[PDB]
Protein backbone atom coordinates (compact mmCIF):
# COMPACT_ATOMS: atom_id res chain seq x y z
CA UNK A 1 0.00 0.00 0.00
CA UNK A 2 2.22 2.77 1.36
CA UNK A 3 5.57 1.26 2.35
CA UNK A 4 7.97 2.67 4.92
CA UNK A 5 11.16 1.20 6.37
CA UNK A 6 10.23 -0.33 9.74
CA UNK A 7 13.19 1.30 11.50
CA UNK A 8 15.34 4.45 11.45
CA UNK A 9 17.94 5.88 13.81
CA UNK A 10 19.63 9.20 14.24
CA UNK A 11 22.13 11.07 16.37
CA UNK A 12 21.25 14.08 18.56
CA UNK A 13 22.02 17.34 16.70
CA UNK A 14 22.04 15.58 13.34
CA UNK A 15 19.46 14.70 10.66
CA UNK A 16 17.29 11.74 9.69
CA UNK A 17 15.13 11.02 6.62
CA UNK A 18 12.10 8.71 6.59
CA UNK A 19 10.84 7.43 3.24
CA UNK A 20 7.35 6.52 2.05
CA UNK A 21 6.78 4.73 -1.25
CA UNK A 22 3.40 4.58 -2.98
CA UNK A 23 1.87 4.55 -6.47
CA UNK A 24 0.46 6.91 -9.13
CA UNK A 25 -3.04 6.58 -7.62
CA UNK A 26 -1.91 7.80 -4.18
CA UNK A 27 1.42 9.69 -3.65
CA UNK A 28 1.65 10.27 -7.44
CA UNK A 29 -1.58 12.28 -7.59
CA UNK A 30 -2.53 13.30 -4.03
CA UNK A 31 -1.16 15.25 -1.05
CA UNK A 32 1.07 13.39 1.40
CA UNK A 33 0.55 13.75 5.17
CA UNK A 34 3.07 12.88 7.91
CA UNK A 35 2.41 11.97 11.56
CA UNK A 36 4.51 11.65 14.69
CA UNK A 37 3.13 9.24 17.29
CA UNK A 38 4.52 8.87 20.79
CA UNK A 39 3.52 5.62 22.54
CA UNK A 40 0.07 5.84 24.12
CA UNK A 41 -0.84 9.20 22.56
CA UNK A 42 -2.79 10.28 19.45
CA UNK A 43 -0.87 10.81 16.21
CA UNK A 44 0.13 14.47 15.64
CA UNK A 45 0.09 15.94 12.10
CA UNK A 46 3.55 17.26 11.11
CA UNK A 47 3.16 17.83 7.36
CA UNK A 48 0.19 18.36 5.01
CA UNK A 49 0.02 19.20 1.29
CA UNK A 50 3.32 17.29 0.71
CA UNK A 51 5.56 19.92 2.25
CA UNK A 52 3.62 22.31 4.50
CA UNK A 53 3.75 22.51 8.29
CA UNK A 54 0.64 23.01 10.41
CA UNK A 55 0.79 25.98 12.78
CA UNK A 56 2.84 25.05 15.87
CA UNK A 57 5.02 22.36 14.26
CA UNK A 58 8.80 23.11 14.56
CA UNK A 59 10.56 23.89 11.27
CA UNK A 60 12.95 21.03 12.11
CA UNK A 61 10.39 18.87 10.27
CA UNK A 62 10.21 19.14 6.51
CA UNK A 63 8.58 17.08 3.81
CA UNK A 64 8.97 16.51 0.10
CA UNK A 65 7.64 14.29 -2.66
CA UNK A 66 9.00 13.17 -6.01
CA UNK A 67 6.90 11.07 -8.37
CA UNK A 68 5.51 8.18 -6.30
CA UNK A 69 7.84 8.59 -3.30
CA UNK A 70 7.74 10.98 -0.31
CA UNK A 71 10.20 11.75 2.52
CA UNK A 72 10.06 13.28 5.98
CA UNK A 73 13.24 15.06 7.00
CA UNK A 74 14.04 15.93 10.65
CA UNK A 75 17.04 18.15 11.60
CA UNK A 76 18.55 19.13 14.99
CA UNK A 77 17.46 15.72 16.32
CA UNK A 78 16.64 15.52 20.01
CA UNK A 79 15.92 12.54 22.31
CA UNK A 80 12.21 13.46 22.43
CA UNK A 81 11.94 12.89 18.65
CA UNK A 82 12.04 9.16 19.40
CA UNK A 83 8.63 8.06 18.09
CA UNK A 84 6.73 6.21 15.34
CA UNK A 85 6.32 8.25 12.10
CA UNK A 86 3.56 7.51 9.55
CA UNK A 87 2.81 8.73 6.05
CA UNK A 88 -0.75 8.88 4.70
CA UNK A 89 -2.53 9.79 1.49
CA UNK A 90 -5.79 9.52 -0.43
CA UNK A 91 -5.80 6.76 -3.05
CA UNK A 92 -7.83 7.35 -6.23
CA UNK A 93 -8.18 3.76 -7.41
CA UNK A 94 -9.36 2.60 -3.98
CA UNK A 95 -11.31 5.70 -2.88
CA UNK A 96 -9.69 5.25 0.54
CA UNK A 97 -7.27 6.86 2.96
CA UNK A 98 -4.10 4.72 3.09
CA UNK A 99 -1.40 4.75 5.80
CA UNK A 100 2.22 3.65 5.74
CA UNK A 101 3.22 0.90 8.17
CA UNK A 102 5.19 3.39 10.27
CA UNK A 103 8.88 3.92 10.93
CA UNK A 104 10.12 3.58 14.52
CA UNK A 105 12.72 6.31 14.95
CA UNK A 106 15.28 5.57 17.65
CA UNK A 107 17.62 8.29 18.91
CA UNK A 108 21.18 7.07 19.57
CA UNK A 109 23.67 8.18 22.23
CA UNK A 110 21.87 7.05 25.38
CA UNK A 111 24.30 5.91 28.13
CA UNK A 112 23.92 2.58 29.86
CA UNK A 113 21.84 2.80 33.04
CA UNK A 114 21.34 0.29 35.83
CA UNK A 115 17.74 -0.43 36.93
CA UNK A 116 16.21 1.26 39.95
CA UNK A 117 14.56 -1.59 41.93
CA UNK A 118 11.86 -1.42 44.62
CA UNK A 119 10.31 -4.47 46.28
CA UNK A 120 7.12 -4.13 48.31
CA UNK A 121 5.89 -6.76 50.83
CA UNK A 122 2.19 -7.73 51.11
CA UNK A 123 0.12 -5.14 53.02
CA UNK A 124 -7.01 -12.71 52.40
CA UNK A 125 -4.16 -12.86 49.86
CA UNK A 126 -0.47 -12.03 49.36
CA UNK A 127 1.28 -10.33 46.43
CA UNK A 128 4.99 -9.42 46.28
CA UNK A 129 5.52 -6.46 43.94
CA UNK A 130 8.93 -5.92 42.37
CA UNK A 131 9.19 -2.64 40.44
CA UNK A 132 12.01 -2.01 37.99
CA UNK A 133 12.58 1.42 36.42
CA UNK A 134 14.99 3.79 34.60
CA UNK A 135 17.12 1.16 32.82
CA UNK A 136 18.84 1.18 29.40
CA UNK A 137 19.00 -0.79 27.12
CA UNK A 138 15.47 -2.23 27.45
CA UNK A 139 16.16 -5.80 28.61
CA UNK A 140 16.20 -7.36 32.09
CA UNK A 141 15.95 -10.78 33.73
CA UNK A 142 14.02 -11.31 36.99
CA UNK A 143 14.36 -14.21 39.44
CA UNK A 144 5.79 -20.86 40.79
CA UNK A 145 3.42 -17.87 40.81
CA UNK A 146 5.75 -15.44 39.01
CA UNK A 147 4.25 -13.10 36.39
CA UNK A 148 6.68 -10.62 34.82
CA UNK A 149 5.80 -7.87 32.31
CA UNK A 150 7.64 -7.26 29.06
CA UNK A 151 9.94 -4.21 29.01
CA UNK A 152 8.06 -1.05 28.06
CA UNK A 153 9.63 2.21 26.96
CA UNK A 154 9.22 5.03 29.48
CA UNK A 155 8.38 8.58 28.40
CA UNK A 156 12.03 9.51 29.08
CA UNK A 157 13.02 6.73 26.61
CA UNK A 158 14.55 4.53 29.31
CA UNK A 159 12.74 1.32 30.25
CA UNK A 160 10.51 -0.16 32.94
CA UNK A 161 9.13 -3.53 34.00
CA UNK A 162 7.28 -5.03 36.94
CA UNK A 163 7.27 -8.50 38.44
CA UNK A 164 4.55 -10.01 40.58
CA UNK A 165 4.90 -13.10 42.79
CA UNK A 166 1.55 -14.47 43.93
CA UNK A 167 1.48 -16.54 47.11
CA UNK A 168 -0.98 -17.67 49.77
CA UNK A 169 -0.66 -15.87 53.16
CA UNK A 170 0.37 -19.26 54.59
CA UNK A 171 3.26 -19.51 52.09
CA UNK A 172 4.40 -15.99 53.08
CA UNK A 173 12.25 -13.91 53.63
CA UNK A 174 11.71 -13.47 49.86
CA UNK A 175 13.95 -11.89 47.20
CA UNK A 176 13.65 -10.20 43.79
CA UNK A 177 16.83 -10.51 41.70
CA UNK A 178 17.09 -8.10 38.76
CA UNK A 179 19.79 -8.71 36.14
CA UNK A 180 20.81 -6.09 33.59
CA UNK A 181 24.02 -6.21 31.51
CA UNK A 182 25.63 -8.83 33.79
CA UNK A 183 24.84 -6.77 36.90
CA UNK A 184 22.35 -8.17 39.43
CA UNK A 185 20.74 -6.41 42.41
CA UNK A 186 18.66 -8.12 45.11
CA UNK A 187 15.85 -6.60 47.13
CA UNK A 188 14.52 -8.46 50.18
CA UNK B 1 -7.75 17.30 21.33
CA UNK B 2 -11.29 16.13 20.62
CA UNK B 3 -13.42 14.66 23.43
CA UNK B 4 -13.88 10.99 22.60
CA UNK B 5 -16.38 8.79 24.51
CA UNK B 6 -17.92 5.30 24.54
CA UNK B 7 -17.58 1.96 26.34
CA UNK B 8 -14.16 0.29 26.65
CA UNK B 9 -15.68 -3.21 26.60
CA UNK B 10 -17.82 -4.88 23.93
CA UNK B 11 -19.01 -8.48 23.74
CA UNK B 12 -18.28 -10.51 20.59
CA UNK B 13 -21.12 -10.21 18.04
CA UNK B 14 -22.38 -6.93 19.57
CA UNK B 15 -21.94 -3.33 18.34
CA UNK B 16 -19.07 -0.97 19.23
CA UNK B 17 -20.24 2.69 19.57
CA UNK B 18 -18.01 5.79 19.92
CA UNK B 19 -18.69 9.56 19.73
CA UNK B 20 -16.55 12.69 19.46
CA UNK B 21 -17.36 16.37 19.96
CA UNK B 22 -16.22 18.82 17.28
CA UNK B 23 -17.22 22.29 16.04
CA UNK B 24 -17.15 22.45 12.23
CA UNK B 25 -14.60 20.73 9.98
CA UNK B 26 -14.47 19.37 6.42
CA UNK B 27 -13.89 15.64 6.87
CA UNK B 28 -14.69 13.51 9.91
CA UNK B 29 -13.25 10.07 10.28
CA UNK B 30 -12.09 7.15 12.34
CA UNK B 31 -8.76 5.36 12.59
CA UNK B 32 -7.75 2.45 14.82
CA UNK B 33 -4.61 0.84 16.11
CA UNK B 34 -4.55 -2.75 17.41
CA UNK B 35 -2.05 -3.34 20.27
CA UNK B 36 1.50 -3.28 18.87
CA UNK B 37 0.38 -2.51 15.29
CA UNK B 38 0.15 0.41 12.82
CA UNK B 39 -2.63 2.88 12.06
CA UNK B 40 -5.64 1.50 10.18
CA UNK B 41 -8.21 3.73 8.46
CA UNK B 42 -11.85 2.85 9.20
CA UNK B 43 -13.90 5.46 7.34
CA UNK B 44 -14.43 9.13 6.47
CA UNK B 45 -17.40 11.39 5.87
CA UNK B 46 -16.95 14.64 3.94
CA UNK B 47 -18.93 17.88 4.26
CA UNK B 48 -20.58 16.86 0.93
CA UNK B 49 -22.00 13.83 2.68
CA UNK B 50 -19.69 11.61 0.60
CA UNK B 51 -18.73 8.63 2.72
CA UNK B 52 -15.97 6.03 2.31
CA UNK B 53 -15.15 2.89 4.28
CA UNK B 54 -12.25 0.43 4.56
CA UNK B 55 -13.53 -2.48 2.37
CA UNK B 56 -12.17 -5.12 4.80
CA UNK B 57 -14.73 -3.99 7.42
CA UNK B 58 -17.32 -5.21 4.92
CA UNK B 59 -20.85 -4.12 5.78
CA UNK B 60 -20.12 -3.49 9.47
CA UNK B 61 -19.23 0.24 9.67
CA UNK B 62 -21.65 3.13 10.10
CA UNK B 63 -20.33 6.65 10.56
CA UNK B 64 -22.41 9.81 11.01
CA UNK B 65 -21.99 13.53 11.70
CA UNK B 66 -24.41 15.90 13.47
CA UNK B 67 -22.77 19.34 13.00
CA UNK B 68 -25.76 21.11 14.61
CA UNK B 69 -25.04 19.18 17.85
CA UNK B 70 -21.24 19.40 17.41
CA UNK B 71 -20.67 15.64 17.22
CA UNK B 72 -19.68 12.73 15.02
CA UNK B 73 -20.02 9.02 15.66
CA UNK B 74 -18.88 5.49 14.78
CA UNK B 75 -20.76 2.20 14.98
CA UNK B 76 -19.04 -1.10 14.19
CA UNK B 77 -21.41 -4.09 14.31
CA UNK B 78 -20.77 -7.85 14.81
CA UNK B 79 -17.41 -7.36 16.45
CA UNK B 80 -14.88 -10.09 17.15
CA UNK B 81 -11.49 -10.15 18.89
CA UNK B 82 -9.98 -8.77 15.65
CA UNK B 83 -11.66 -5.42 16.39
CA UNK B 84 -9.81 -4.88 19.69
CA UNK B 85 -7.86 -1.61 19.22
CA UNK B 86 -7.34 1.94 20.34
CA UNK B 87 -9.86 3.90 18.24
CA UNK B 88 -9.34 7.54 17.26
CA UNK B 89 -11.71 10.09 15.81
CA UNK B 90 -10.11 12.68 13.47
CA UNK B 91 -11.47 15.99 12.10
CA UNK B 92 -9.81 17.78 9.19
CA UNK B 93 -10.16 21.58 9.07
CA UNK B 94 -7.20 22.61 6.90
CA UNK B 95 -6.07 26.22 6.45
CA UNK B 96 -8.52 28.13 8.58
CA UNK B 97 -8.02 31.75 9.61
CA UNK B 98 -4.33 32.50 10.08
CA UNK B 99 -4.06 28.87 11.24
CA UNK B 100 -2.79 26.28 8.77
CA UNK B 101 -3.22 22.52 8.30
CA UNK B 102 -5.49 22.07 11.30
CA UNK B 103 -6.39 18.45 12.12
CA UNK B 104 -7.79 17.46 15.48
CA UNK B 105 -7.63 13.98 17.00
CA UNK B 106 -9.63 12.37 19.78
CA UNK B 107 -7.53 11.22 22.74
CA UNK B 108 -7.99 7.56 21.77
CA UNK B 109 -10.30 5.01 23.41
CA UNK B 110 -9.23 1.41 23.98
CA UNK B 111 -12.01 -0.98 23.09
CA UNK B 112 -11.50 -4.57 24.14
CA UNK B 113 -13.75 -7.18 22.52
CA UNK B 114 -14.31 -9.93 25.07
CA UNK B 115 -17.08 -12.04 26.60
CA UNK B 116 -15.49 -11.74 30.08
CA UNK B 117 -17.17 -9.56 32.68
CA UNK B 118 -15.90 -6.23 33.92
CA UNK B 119 -14.15 -6.49 37.29
CA UNK B 120 -13.20 -3.60 39.52
CA UNK B 121 -9.71 -3.58 41.07
CA UNK B 122 -8.75 -4.19 44.70
CA UNK B 123 -6.40 -1.43 45.90
CA UNK B 124 -3.70 -2.11 48.50
CA UNK B 125 -1.02 0.15 50.03
CA UNK B 126 2.64 -0.24 49.06
CA UNK B 127 5.17 0.68 51.79
CA UNK B 128 5.66 4.23 48.63
CA UNK B 129 2.63 3.51 46.42
CA UNK B 130 -0.55 1.59 45.63
CA UNK B 131 -1.26 -1.86 44.16
CA UNK B 132 -4.19 -2.11 41.77
CA UNK B 133 -4.91 -5.79 41.26
CA UNK B 134 -7.30 -8.20 39.54
CA UNK B 135 -9.20 -5.89 37.20
CA UNK B 136 -10.68 -6.24 33.68
CA UNK B 137 -10.56 -4.75 31.14
CA UNK B 138 -7.87 -2.04 30.73
CA UNK B 139 -7.26 0.73 31.55
CA UNK B 140 -6.89 2.08 35.07
CA UNK B 141 -5.70 5.63 35.76
CA UNK B 142 -3.92 6.57 38.99
CA UNK B 143 -3.54 10.08 40.41
CA UNK B 144 -2.28 11.28 43.79
CA UNK B 145 -4.07 13.95 45.87
CA UNK B 146 1.30 15.74 43.56
CA UNK B 147 2.64 15.04 40.05
CA UNK B 148 6.40 14.76 40.67
CA UNK B 149 8.17 11.44 41.28
CA UNK B 150 4.98 9.57 40.33
CA UNK B 151 5.62 6.45 38.26
CA UNK B 152 2.66 4.33 37.13
CA UNK B 153 3.75 1.04 35.58
CA UNK B 154 2.12 -0.84 32.68
CA UNK B 155 -0.20 -3.62 33.85
CA UNK B 156 0.66 -7.29 34.04
CA UNK B 157 -1.83 -9.78 32.57
CA UNK B 158 -1.96 -12.70 35.00
CA UNK B 159 -2.99 -16.29 34.19
CA UNK B 160 -6.42 -15.55 35.70
CA UNK B 161 -7.02 -13.30 32.67
CA UNK B 162 -7.07 -10.33 35.01
CA UNK B 163 -4.73 -7.36 35.05
CA UNK B 164 -2.68 -5.81 37.86
CA UNK B 165 -0.57 -2.63 38.03
CA UNK B 166 1.27 -0.49 40.60
CA UNK B 167 1.85 3.25 40.95
CA UNK B 168 4.75 4.57 43.04
CA UNK B 169 5.77 7.95 44.43
CA UNK B 170 9.39 8.88 45.21
CA UNK B 171 -3.72 7.45 45.45
CA UNK B 172 -6.90 8.03 43.40
CA UNK B 173 -7.57 4.88 41.36
CA UNK B 174 -10.18 5.06 38.59
CA UNK B 175 -11.56 2.07 36.66
CA UNK B 176 -14.21 3.49 34.32
CA UNK B 177 -15.31 0.11 32.80
CA UNK B 178 -16.50 -0.98 36.26
CA UNK B 179 -17.10 2.63 37.43
CA UNK B 180 -14.84 2.27 40.48
CA UNK B 181 -12.91 5.04 42.24
CA UNK B 182 -10.47 4.19 45.04
C1 LIG C 1 -6.66 14.58 5.93
N1 LIG C 1 -6.22 13.55 6.90
C2 LIG C 1 -4.89 13.11 6.46
C3 LIG C 1 -4.78 11.60 6.77
C4 LIG C 1 -6.15 11.26 7.40
C5 LIG C 1 -7.05 12.33 6.71
C6 LIG C 1 -8.45 12.37 7.30
C7 LIG C 1 -8.83 13.25 8.33
C8 LIG C 1 -10.13 13.19 8.80
C9 LIG C 1 -11.03 12.27 8.24
N2 LIG C 1 -10.63 11.44 7.26
C10 LIG C 1 -9.39 11.49 6.79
Amino acid sequence: ELTQPPSASGTPGQRVTISCSGSSSNIGSNYVYWYQQLPGTAPKLLIYRNNQRPSGVPDRFSGSKSGTSASLAISGLRSEDEADYYCAAWDDSLSAWVFGGGTQLDILGQPKAAPSVTLFPPSPKATLVCLISDFYPGAVTVAAGVETTTPSKQSNNKYAASSYLSLTPEQWSYSCQVTHEGSTVEKT
Amino acid sequence: QLLESGPGLVKPSETLSLTCTVSGGSIWGWIRQPPGKGLEWIGSIYSSGSTYYNPSLKSRVTTSVDTSKNQFSLRLSSVTAADTAVYYCVAWFGDLLSLKGVELWGQGTLVTVSSASTKGPSVFPLALGCLVKDYFPEPVTVSWNLTSGVHTFPAVLQSSGLYSLSSVVTCNVDHKPSNTKV
